[PDB]
């Protein structure tokens, strides 16, 4: 028959949920965001399209902090990403309250995944429209995860989602091949700036602003912090050199 | 407490109720009708805690009138007594129970028989030839037990109730300011013009 | 097409249609422009009357002594959102003795709208908002869309023919961003911006509303003769 | 009841008596006051037997779920679970719980939670009725990083004095040793610790 | 026709969303096999890490439910993890309320009753996953019990699930037709792991490396997933046949 | 949440209830199960068709015990039968034993499960149960009884009947073979013959389930010392007993 | 003020050879004041008999509730409820209000229609079943009834003798209690014949 | 009330008296206090008799349901956990004190449960009013590795001590032995040492002694 | 979301009719025929079993006539399970009235309660109506003997003689032709049996396909549900069958 793509949680004769795939398309329509796991932490980066010079630069932050050690950046429908980040913050607060210890990165990943999978379980709720790359440093070291609107989430050496996800994935594969020992935190920041600058060329019609955060056991003592000032400009210059 | 008396003669039921309402050291009113006509052939006298009495009586009255309107039929006195007893029994275990004692006097037209029911604030119903609520019985019964005959006429019952009221006005530490007397018979509920 | 019945249904292209219909409802509303320097923030709105016997619908709402907003679209949804924003500012001031940050207000509005753009039986809001405020960071101007997207800008405009005012603000950005400590000059700049979006109409005392906030200047609204000096 | 937990270099040792009394009658003289909430996280219980047993069962459930989801819990995690359960229900609980655990990262740890839900991490913790009688001795005889034998001797002497003076304690001294080598259960009978 | 969208009977008396969930179960393109030893139970699943940007240690479809029950899932990882969390919570609550560890067949029956609830109530869809629980129950011995999105559950001497499941199944059948027993007559769980891997190699016809397999072993009072190195040791022992 | 508050089973313009007829059809496409009532007990039987030869058929019971003197067999959707047997086992205690201290009579337990199934056919957001049940029970006052429960929530008392694929043929054979003077062994033999008629594959004590509501078996009570408490009447026959009665035939 | 001692009253059941007996006083009063001398406390549902002692309003409410339940039971099972089943029902109904108890003392008596076994039983206000084969007593004169029964009773009495025994016990126990008396009734229950006899006693 | 439980080499036995008292008055001279949680799991009760009966029947029904659900023999630890959790839910307001013995797939079990929700484990236990006398007998005559007959004798002697030296107990002795390999044996009136002496005179009244005012037939039929 | 699957049971047609009510009436039209006749000294109920098999245990079978009260009984036409749900509710309401007023419930009160339940199912809830038609035969001291009829529409009416189920038109015509106000209960029995035998789609009217009930009269009424042997006896007596 027909009509399997009009209601959420409805399995097509193939075994698919078409509304989830449409949400994935909505994600693919979003900007490019990447995460890079280094030897002692993770680095998140995102492109912010400067639709007009009326936008206040360095403001309109896109990377959200969870607890004090988790970083999250979502590609797709930004409001849905904020909803998911708020839910994750509530989950982290609950975990810390009950077990005192801060929530581990895998636990947080599974919480977000179960939330999204529940959102893919009823025809009364729309699937999420954001792919979220998140992670941080816990007692077991660095962790980088990516979660899709289907509720599927995995741990990554490097992850990327958005319009320029393919070029970013190729550059991340190059980085993984050329660095088996692992990247350093600042090297990961420079590579994230480079990959963001390289993926902007797909939509070079309008100028963009780079936003980078990192959580490193040595560089930030395990806390999620926004890369700003001298390091951000250094990464921007590194990328500008790398393009040409 | 308030004086609530009732007697069941061969073809009528007579109800006596105190005319006095006293709050504190001041008698606020000396002409209080402590009865509610539940149905054209069923009257109910009540006494007890201030406020609860009138509230419960008017609630029962409204329910009985609603039933009579819905079914176009007057419930037998037994049915009304059972309904009010169930209400009081549900009340006793509520948060704020009703503290009301009632005497129901009716004339079963289907049986053409007088019927008198005594129910307390707990839901203890009894069908008795003569009944009383409060300390009143402690005197009146002793008279009635001797001077009550089943074949008594309404005038004989009125004289017996007058004797009971005289004994109460003699040996009671309270001035209940007379009694309003009502007669329930086949022709309905009427009020004696004067009893003293 | 077959995907515009609810906000719980995703189009094959990944588009929520009801949200776009609300945005279109905004586009057909009146024109309101916002612009801010480092010291002040101004909202200039053109109110619209049903006919010549009717009043002009109010487009600017005061949320707190340091923050206000101008509306474009459904006035009921605008009132609902402004009341929620008043409640949030009130809660901040009562529980923390703290003026609510404009950025946090934008975040709260975004999440509030997203609550409606994902659940069955709920319609998205049908109004765009321009929020001016002065918090501990300085002057702030935000544009809020019922899609849940709130963006901070030096200047912007929404409603009918808003692109003219937006382009005017883009051209005059380096000029107005430096109008610090002079309210009337920023007010005139906003009046010119909104005039850049007029067609067969002229600004009168009856159709123009202005709102100003900033350092040592609480959120004050000017209507009627109060705007005669800016026309 | 007399309970304690001592941290030595190799790990931790919990010790308790076995006398549970309903008033002056020894209800159970072989009571196992050492309860397992996780493989190497145990608790000494004092106070309401029902309350302590319910708290321990709920903590065991929560720790089993924590193991199933996120892996082996830290000693501090079990301490925090006990703290939440005791503090949030302080108006309906009368329980004092010592929690001792061993994890390879932090070696052995002891957290005492008295009435009210406050949680205090200590090198050695004492609690129960008899504890008041051994507050001095312990403070004069406790040392950090003791050996296994010296820790067993310290706990044995302290609990023996507590049993001698406090009638609410008695029976046999039960100890659970949590170390990297695992869990060891030791029992010392009256004919041994009385001669100390 | 709406008999294909919600969990209502078709004119033929069929629930089509259940069948479509069955179809979804094979989306992962991974096969799993479960077999019983003398005092153990082994599950083997294909470990496929296509993207090189993936952390291969986070790619798992075998979950440790309790200390006795393990569960291998054939189906997408969202519904897999949903069923995993629900089964873990159910086992923990069972242990708390009834004082003993939740048996394998009991957890299987509970999950199958929940799946049946999904087939009867309309507001919830079935989970496109097939769950194979394995343990060494103290009363029943080595236990393998499987549940499907239709609410059906049953125990097996050995079982297989996935796209090429049929192939594997046939192989296993033949072995039992030859062995005249209902288990693998091997005392050590290492030999049962080797048996399972060998018969999966025979059925599928492919050679597996240490990074191509997931092995979960349930012995009395424990369930553990093997590391890449233990799998490599078993593979070396298998290759050194002659 | 569950926004499906409206009924999913409604009346069609033809007067037919759609989902009820569809569940009855799904029942007709189920494995045959029969019941035969005799003078000293009742027997229920069914075919144990398994999905895979690797699967252990003993772990999946199509004949389940409801109360110590009442059992049930089915034809249709296994999971529906499992949830119904669980609900019936619980309702036996909640709506009788915990109130009257005795196990419910067969008629009342059948009525309770029928009420459950009727609510399934009428409530909001639910499809009818895709099973038909044959419940055989014994109580002290009504004796032995055999009832059939359909997805519609209706139930009928039967001297003997069958449901499933070969339902019509089985019922015809029972109509031709039944009489009101039958012993339990005679009913077991008739049931085995009807099942052999209704099965094509192997027919042994390992592929067919058969239980009896017969005499009291005190050896299955589990305790001795209470003379008033007698053993349960429900007993599922072992594979050995079925094979013996098959080799007898 | 004791909820079980405001109204007063007594009930006693005994057994014999193929017969049972249940007797009760006819007094209802508000403590010192006697109100009604026609308040019977033995009700019957089918062939089962229940005598309730205690707070009178609770007695009447329980009578109505048990009539309700027995009528529904008869319509459902298509048989009259048996004394054992009714005893279990009384116990469960009483315990259903464990923390809001009925201040009563139920006593069940009868003969099983199918087996003919005489059966009597007693309860407390929360439904504790007391299944004695000799006699059951309840009410304000519980001690006097206990003494009279333990003294007079001997098993396997014919109905004409069981009547005399239970009547003498009831009368001599009620005459020693101020809150019981004002008349008495005795039911002699056989398998197919139930007789009701009103007793002549002192009216004080 | 005097209830005891004693473990023997191949199982566990419980024993109790048969005296239910309403204050100082003996209400029932033969009240069996051994209840059946499961066919081979029994328990003796003390305290509020209604609470004991009700909680035992409720947990027995729940155990039967759990066994029909899990297709396994009921376990004493399950009944123990449910009883203790239920009692703790309703606090000490459920006045039940139980000695619960049983044999399950895991072995023999003997526990005690208090009204507030606490539980104790032991080889010999006693509860009730006469629990002290019984416990004294136990501590005087209990040894490890008891036989079936030895444990039966010890439990019966503890119950006899509770019967003779405690006013709250008396009459007869009910016993229940539960061995691992056999069914549970429920000995009703295992010992009857309190048979009433014959009365000195018969009080069968001459017929017509009672004054009857009116007789009336009661219609039981319809 | 779920709006796509709502049948909207409680809506009016453009003509002003309830769709599900009409469809339930059509469903009941295929059900068995039940006939009630109220004479001056009793009431008679006669119903035809649609379910018929040689192995159907008719001794313990009751699919058409149920006892609501010792004074009230009902003949059912339609879905038996919905009817039993409503019958349980009616018994509970009757016993509640008895407990409240210590007087047996009047027939019309119970009938109106059941009819209002049916009506509520046709105005709110979005649930399907009960596919059952009831013929109430009752007695009380106010109106004496009473015959009522209720359908899934929630409407109830009173009749001297009435029929529900299959072929109600021909049955009602025959009753109007042969009914008399002064007739006695045995005449009503004969009339009901003849109407059933003349309106049955089956070959002949036999005891296996019949349920019978008589509410007769001392100051006591007797509600007698005929047993299969009594049904065969009354059939061979009234001349419908030969023995
Ligand atoms: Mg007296
Ligand atoms: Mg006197
Ligand atoms: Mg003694």
């Amino acid at each position: 028959g027909t009509g399997y793509d009009l209601s959420n949680s409805v399995f097509s004769p193939d075994g698919r949920n078409f509304q989830v795939e449409y949400a994935v398309k909505a994600v693919e329509n979003g900007t490019t965001s990447i995460g890079i796991k280094c030897n002692d932490g993770v680095v998140f980066a995102v492109e912010k399209l400067i639709t007009s010079k009326l936008l206040v630069p360095q403001k309109n932050v896109k990377i959200q902090v969870v607890d004090r050690h988790i970083g999250c950046v979502y590609s797709g429908l930004i409001p849905d990403g904020r909803h998911l980040v708020n839910r994750g913050r509530e989950e982290a607060a609950s975990f810390k309250k009950l077990y005192k210890t801060p929530i581990p990165i895998p636990a947080f990943a599974d919480r977000l995944g179960q939330y999204v999978q529940a959102h893919t379980l009823y025809n009364s709720v729309r699937p999420f429209g954001v792919s979220t790359i998140f992670g941080g440093v816990d007692k077991n070291g660095a962790h980088l995860y990516m979660l899709e609107p289907s509720g599927s989430y995995w741990g990554y050496k490097g992850a990327a989602t958005g319009k320029g996800r393919q070029s970013a994935k190729a550059e991340l594969e190059k980085l993984v091949d050329h660095h088996p020992e692992g990247l350093s935190a600042r090297e990961a920041v420079k590579q994230a700036a480079k990959i963001i600058y390289l993926a902007h060329e797909d939509n070079k019609e309008k100028d963009f602003e780079l936003e980078i955060s990192w959580c490193s056991l040595s560089e930030t003592n395990g806390l999620h912090k926004f890369v700003k000032g001298d390091l951000l400009q250094e990464a921007i210059d590194f990328a500008q050199k790398e393009i040409n | 407490m308030d004086i609530i008396l009732g007697i069941r003669v061969q073809d009528s039921v007579i109800l006596a109720s105190s005319k006095a309402v006293t709050r504190g050291i001041s008698v606020l009113k000396d002409s209080d009708d402590k009865t509610r006509q539940l149905s054209p052939h069923t009257l109910m006298s009540f006494a007890g805690e201030a406020g609860d009495t009138v509230q419960f009586a008017e609630y029962i009255q409204a329910n009985i009138q609603l039933y009579s309107i819905r079914e176009d039929y007057e419930l037998s006195p037994q049915a009304v007594s059972s309904f009010v007893r169930q209400e009081l029994a549900k009340s006793i275990r509520s948060r704020r129970p009703y503290q009301v004692n009632v005497l129901i006097g009716g004339y079963d037209k289907k049986k053409n028989k007088p019927e008198l029911y005594q129910i307390d604030y707990l839901g203890t119903k009894v069908e008795l030839p003569y009944g009383a609520h409060g300390y009143s019985g402690f005197y009146t019964f002793s008279l009635l037990d001797h001077h009550y005959r089943p074949d008594m006429t309404t005038e004989e019952g009125l004289d017996l109730l007058k004797l009971c009221v005289q004994e109460l006005e003699k040996r009671m530490p309270m001035d209940f300011k007379g009694v309003i007397v009502k007669i329930v018979d086949k022709d309905g509920i009427r009020q004696v013009d004067d009893f003293q | 097409n077959n995907y515009d019945g609810d906000t719980v249904t995703f189009s094959p292209t990944g588009r929520l249609f009801q949200v776009e219909y609300a945005l279109e409802a905004i586009k057909q509303g009146s024109v309101t422009v916002g612009l801010r320097s480092n010291t002040h923030a101004v909202l200039v709105a053109l109110k619209r009357n049903a006919d010549e016997l009717s009043s002009y619908q109010k487009k600017i709402i005061k949320c707190d002594e340091h923050m206000g907003l101008s509306l474009a679209g459904l006035a009921p949804d605008a009132r609902v959102l402004s009341n929620y924003l008043r409640q949030q500012c009130n809660y901040s001031s009562l529980v923390f003795n703290r003026k609510l940050a404009v950025e946090r207000a934008g975040h709260l509005l975004c999440d509030k709208a997203q609550k409606n753009t994902q659940s069955y039986g709920g319609r998205p809001y049908g109004v765009g908002l321009l929020i001016i405020g002065y918090d501990k960071s300085g002057a702030h101007l935000l544009e809020f869309q019922p899609s849940g997207n709130v963006t901070e800008l030096y200047g912007t405009a929404i409603g009918a023919r808003s692109q003219g005012a937006k382009t005017y603000l883009e051209r005059t950005l380096d000029t107005f961003i430096k109008i610090d400590g002079n309210p009337d000059e920023l007010i005139k700049a906003g009046v010119e911006a909104i005039s850049q979006s007029l067609r067969d109409e002229s600004l009168t005392v009856d159709n123009l509303s202005i709102a100003i906030v900033g350092k040592d200047t609480p959120f004050t609204i000017y209507d009627g003769e109060a705007v005669a000096k800016y026309i | 009841t007399s309970i304690m937990a001592v941290t030595f270099k190799d790990g931790v040792i919990l010790g308790a008596d076995s006398r549970t009394t309903t008033g002056a009658y020894i209800a159970n003289r072989v009571t196992d006051k050492l309860t397992r909430v996780h493989d190497k996280i145990w608790c000494c219980r004092s106070g309401s037997a029902a309350d302590t047993q319910a708290i321990a069962d709920i903590v065991q459930y929560h720790l089993e779920l924590y193991t199933s989801q996120y892996g082996t819990p830290s000693t501090e995690t079990a301490a925090s679970v006990f703290k939440e359960l005791c503090y949030e229900n302080k108006d309906n609980l009368t329980a004092g719980i010592i929690v001792a655990g061993y994890d390879d990262k932090n070696k052995g740890e002891v957290y005492t939670i008295p009435l009210g839900g406050s949680v205090h991490k200590l090198p050695y913790a004492i609690a129960g009725s008899g504890s008041t009688f051994i507050y001095g001795y312990c403070d004069k005889n406790f040392r950090e990083n003791m050996s296994k034998e010296e820790t067993v001797d310290f706990i044995k002497h302290s609990l023996s004095q507590a049993i001698k003076w406090d009638g609410s304690s008695g029976g046999v001294i039960r100890m659970v040793v949590l170390t990297a080598a695992g869990v060891e259960r030791l029992i010392f009978y009256p004919d041994e610790y009385e001669q100390l | 026709g709406y008999d294909r969208h919600i969990t209502i009977f078709s004119p033929e008396g069929r629930l089509y969303q259940v069948e479509y969930a069955f179809k979804a179960t094979n989306q992962t393109n991974i096969n799993s096999l479960a077999v019983r030893g003398k005092d153990c139970t082994v599950v083997i699943s294909q470990k496929k890490v296509p993207d090189k940007l993936l952390d291969p240690t986070t790619v798992s479809y075998i979950f440790c439910i309790s200390r006795t029950i393990g569960m291998v899932v054939n189906g997408p990882i969202p519904d897999a993890r949903n069923a995993a969390l629900r089964a873990k919570a159910e086992a923990a609550e069972f242990r708390y309320k009834y004082g003993y560890d939740m048996p394998c067949d009991v957890l299987a029956k509970r999950m199958a009753n929940l799946s049946q609830i999904y087939t009867q109530r309309a507001y919830m869809r079935p989970l496109g996953v097939i769950l194979t629980f394995v343990s060494v129950d103290e009363e029943l011995g080595p236990s393998i019990y499987k549940t499907d999105p239709a609410g059906y559950y049953v125990g097996y001497k050995a079982t297989a699930t996935g796209p090429k499941q049929q192939e594997i199944t046939t192989n296993l059948e033949n072995h039992f037709k030859k062995s005249k027993i209902d288990h693998i007559n091997e005392e050590s769980w290492e030999k049962v792991v080797e048996f399972a891997i060998t018969h999966m190699i025979d059925a599928l016809g492919t050679e597996f490396s240490k990074n191509d397999l997931e092995v979960g072993v349930a012995t009395k009072d424990k369930f553990f997933t093997l590391s890449a190195e233990n799998i490599e040791e078993r593979l070396v022992a298998i290759a050194e046949q002659d | 949440t569950d926004r499906y508050s409206f009924s999913l089973t409604t009346f069609s313009p033809s007067g037919k209830l759609g989902q009820i007829d569809y569940a009855l059809t799904a029942v007709k496409q189920g494995v045959t199960s029969l019941g035969i009532k005799a003078t000293n007990g009742v027997v229920i039987a069914t075919e144990k068709k398994s999905s895979s030869p690797l699967a252990m058929s003993e772990t999946l019971s199509k004949v389940s015990l409801l109360t110590p003197d009442i059992g049930a067999v089915y034809s249709g959707m296994g999971p529906d039968y499992r949830v119904l047997v669980d609900k019936s086992r619980k309702v036996a205690h909640t709506s009788y034993k915990r109130i009257y201290g005795e196990y419910p009579p067969t008629k009342l337990l059948v009525s309770e499960v029928a009420k459950i199934m009727q609510e399934a056919t009428q409530s909001g957001g639910v499809r009818p149960f895709g099973v038909s049940l044959l419940i055989a029970g014994h109580d002290e006052f009504n004796g032995f009884s055999l009832y059939q429960v359909d997805p519609s929530g209706s139930y009928f008392p039967w001297k003997a009947t069958a449901i499933g694929k070969g339902s019509v043929a089985a019922k015809t054979f029972l109509e031709k073979r039944w009489n009101d003077e039958l012993e339990l062994e005679d009913a077991i033999h008739i049931a085995l013959l009807t099942l052999k008629e209704s099965v094509e594959g192997e027919f042994n004590g390992d592929t067919i389930e058969l239980a009896i509501i017969g005499d009291e078996n005190p050896d299955l009570l589990g305790y001795t010392g209470i003379p008033t408490d007698k053993g349960p009447r429900f007993r599922k026959l072992t594979s050995q007993e079925i094979n013996d009665r098959l080799e007898a035939l | 003020s004791d909820p079980s001692s405001i109204n007063g009253g007594i009930v006693v059941a005994m057994t014999g050879k193929d017969c049972v007996a249940i007797a009760c006083d006819l007094r209802l009063g508000s403590q010192s004041l006697g109100v009604s001398n026609k308040f019977e406390k033995i009700f019957h549902y089918g062939h089962v008999f229940l005598g309730i002692t205690g707070l009178a309003t609770d007695v009447t409410t329980l009578n109505e509730m048990f009539r309700y339940k027995t009528n529904l039971y008869k319509l459902k099972e298509e048989r009259a409820i048996e004394p054992e089943t009714f005893t279990q029902l009384v116990s469960s109904s009483l315990y259903e209000r464990r923390f809001g108890p009925y201040f009563v003392g139920p006593v069940v008596a009868g003969i099983n229609s199918k087996s003919g076994k005489p059966f009597i039983a007693g309860f407390d206000l929360i439904g504790c079943i007391d299944e004695a084969k000799d006699f059951i007593v309840s009410g304000t004169a519980s001690d006097q009834l206990f003494g009279m029964c333990e003294s007079l009773y001997e098993p396997n009495l014919e109905p004409e003798d069981l009547f005399e025994t239970i009547s003498q016990a009831l009368l001599n126990a009620a005459d020693r209690d101020a809150l019981s008396g004002w008349g008495a009734v005795v039911y002699i229950i056989k398998k197919d014949e139930v007789v009701k006899r009103y007793l002549k006693m002192r009216q004080d | 009330t005097t209830i005891v439980g004693v473990k023997f080499n191949n199982g566990v036995v419980i024993a109790a008296d048969t005296r239910s008292t309403q204050g100082p008055i003996v209400a029932d001279k033969n009240c069996a206090k051994l209840h059946r949680i499961s066919p081979k799991i029994w328990c003796a009760g003390a305290g509020t008799a209604a609470d004991t009966e009700a909680v035992t029947q409720l947990i027995g029904s729940n155990i039967e349901l759990h066994s029909l659900y899990t297709s396994r023999e009921p376990r004493v630890v399950s009944a123990l956990q449910m009883l203790k959790q239920h009692l703790f839910k309703y606090q000490g307001h459920i006045g039940a004190y139980l000695i619960v013995a049983g044999v399950d797939p895991t072995g023999s079990h003997l526990f005690s449960i208090h009204a507030h929700g606490s539980t104790d484990v032991g080889y010999y236990l006693s509860l009730g009013s006469g629990s002290l006398a019984a416990m004294a007998v136990l501590e005087s005559h209990w040894k490890q590795d008891l036989t079936k007959e030895e444990a039966i004798k010890l439990a019966s002697d503890a119950i006899q001590a509770g019967i003779w030296n405690d006013l709250g107990s008396g009459s007869n002795v009910d016993v229940c032995v539960m061995e691992i390999g056999k069914d549970a044996e429920y000995l009703r009136n295992y010992l009857t040492p309190n048979v009433r002496e014959e009365k000195q005179k018969s009080y069968k009244f001459p017929r017509g002694t009672t004054a009857v005012l009116k007789e009336s037939i009661v219609n039981i039929c319809d | 979301g779920s709006r796509r699957y709502d049948s909207r049971t409680t809506i009016f047609s453009p003509e002003g009719r309830l769709y599900q009510v009409e469809y339930a009436l059509e469903s009941i039209s295929h059900a068995g025929t039940a006939i009630g006749i109220m004479a001056s000294d009793g009431i008679v109920l006669a119903a035809e079993r649609k379910v018929t098999s040689t192995l159907l245990e008719q001794d313990t079978s009751t699919e058409k006539l149920y006892k609501l009260n010792d004074k009230i009984a009902v003949a059912v036409a339609g879905l038996t399970a919905d009817a039993e749900i409503l019958i349980n509710t009616a018994r509970i309401h009757a016993q509640n009235y008895l407990k409240t007023y210590n007087e047996d419930i009047p027939v019309e009160i119970l009938v109106r309660r059941l009819s209002d339940i049916k009506q509520g199912y046709t105005q709110h809830g979005g649930l399907r109506p009960f596919g059952v038609s009831f013929i109430y035969a009752g007695y009380d001291d106010r109106y004496g003997y009473q015959l009522y009829t209720s359908n899934p529409s929630g409407n109830y009416t009173g009749w001297k003689a009435i029929s529900v189920g299959a072929n109600t038109s021909a049955a009602q015509t025959l009753l109007q032709m042969d009914y008399k106000d002064d007739m006695k209960v045995d005449d009503a029995i004969e009339l009901a049996l003849k109407t059933l035998s003349k309106t049955t789609d089956s070959s002949a009217l036999t005891y296996d396909r019949l349920e019978f009930a008589t509410i007769r009269k001392d100051g006591e009424v007797y509600q007698k549900i005929f047993k299969p042997q009594e049904i065969k006896d009354i059939l061979v007596k009234t001349g419908i069958t030969k023995k």
